């Protein structure tokens, strides 16, 4: 699956002017556009070569949408101090994420339209794209207004139509980067433990996309219970990496196998120490 | 292209 | 109210002395979004450091990836040092090359 997501952040800083307002656009968790109100020329900007192709009409449209958004966020930050009875002196944050996950055939899997205030859930459109979850009494006030306004219906139209169609476009103009499959390259390190034991860590490097399955096996069964790992993480060059470790006895390294599966491998990799 | 806010909190 | 950053330091390639590589400092799970990230070589600030743009995770917590070019040698020590209003002091995580 592929996703188009817009991560919006407004941070108030009372006495140092207007809230800092940022939008960041991602196709499949790689950045392709940004708008920052603190830029010398606050404008929607390209962050990947493949989006540059778009017309002046595109950038001016997006710039104005961001500007409009910045205004709405200013008003909402003020509404929140009222709902939560807070001083106009403190710094607060609103965050909004909106976008679409699409299957390889191009049918929508999941739309998102959700908000958090001060890092806590505020209101979120359910997967039915009809229904709001309001985390608190403040957000119930908003939910009442949005139900009356037909907000969900309008948000759903963007999630089902515009979002999906633009994603489909982005994937093609960007396919060289976005549809690539960089395969993982794997190795195993060996650390003797003070307890007389051995840590075996299986590393997967250089892979794209992010999705991967990394496991440890002994006699054909997985070691899912006693496995240490790290979450998949970016490696500075648009690729990803991950590792997974197990503790094993001193002679028995050779009887343990690391298994890696990824779109860019014809066949799973199997490695030992 | 991104989403536009219409309804206020 | 406040979330303390988790800091991970690692290279793009297994290190080889005298071979160009990328060093990463991946700082996640923090709030609020204001943060200060420096990467250090033998305790001196590395001048050229790329930072992703302020963005956040599923669970609403902010993250940044700092990375820089480096060529590791046998003796060089490398670290990432992070200043965040969640912590009394900056927090320093050393690159562990033998992981």
């Amino acid at each position: 699956s592929h996703s188009l997501r817009y991560f919006v952040t407004a941070v108030s800083r009372p006495g140092f002017g207007e809230p800092r307002y940022m939008e960041v656009g991602y196709v499949d968790n790689t950045e392709f556009v940004r708008f920052d109100s603190d830029a010398e020329n606050p404008r929607y900007e390209p962050r990947a070569r493949w989006i540059e192709q778009e017309g002046p009409e595109y950038w001016e449209r997006e710039t104005r949408r961001a500007k409009g958004n910045e205004q709405s966020f200013r008003v909402d930050l003020r509404t929140a101090l009222r709902y939560y009875n807070q001083s106009a002196g403190g710094s607060h944050t609103l965050q909004w994420m909106a976008g679409c996950d699409v299957e390889s055939d191009g049918r929508l899997l999941r739309g998102y339209w959700q908000f958090a205030y001060d890092g806590c859930d505020y209101i979120a459109l359910n997967e039915d794209l009809k229904t709001w979850t309001a985390a608190d009494m403040a957000a119930q006030i908003t939910r009442r207004k949005w139900e009356q306004a037909g907000a969900a219906e309008r948000d759903r139209a963007y999630l089902e139509g515009e979002c999906v169609e633009w994603l489909r476009r982005y994937l093609k103009n960007g396919n060289a980067t976005l549809l690539r499959t960089d395969p993982p390259k794997a190795h195993v390190t060996h650390h003797r433990r003070p307890e007389g034991d051995v840590t075996l860590r299986c590393w997967a490097l250089g892979f794209y996309p992010a999705d991967i399955t990394l496991t440890w096996q002994l006699n054909g069964e997985e070691l899912t219970q006693e496995m240490e790992l790290v979450e998949t993480r970016p490696a500075g060059d648009g690729t990803f990496q991950k590792w997974a470790s197990v503790v094993v006895p001193l002679g028995k390294e050779q009887k343990y196998t690391c298994h890696v599966e990824h779109e860019g491998l014809p066949e799973p990799l199997t490695l030992r120490w | 292209t991104g989403a536009a806010r219409f309804d206020e909190f | 109210i406040q979330k303390t950053p988790q800091i991970q330091v690692y290279s793009r390639h297994p290190p080889e002395n005298g071979k160009p590589n990328i060093l990463n400092c991946y700082v996640t799970q923090f709030h609020p979004p204001h943060i200060e990230i420096q990467m250090l070589k033998n305790g001196k600030k590395i001048p050229k450091v790329e930072m992703s743009d302020m963005s956040f995770s599923k669970d609403w917590s902010f993250y940044i990836l700092a990375h820089t070019e480096f060529t590791p040698t046998e003796t060089d020590t490398y670290a990432c040092r992070v200043k965040h209003a969640s912590m009394a002091e900056p927090k320093t995580v050393y690159w562990d090359r033998d992981m």
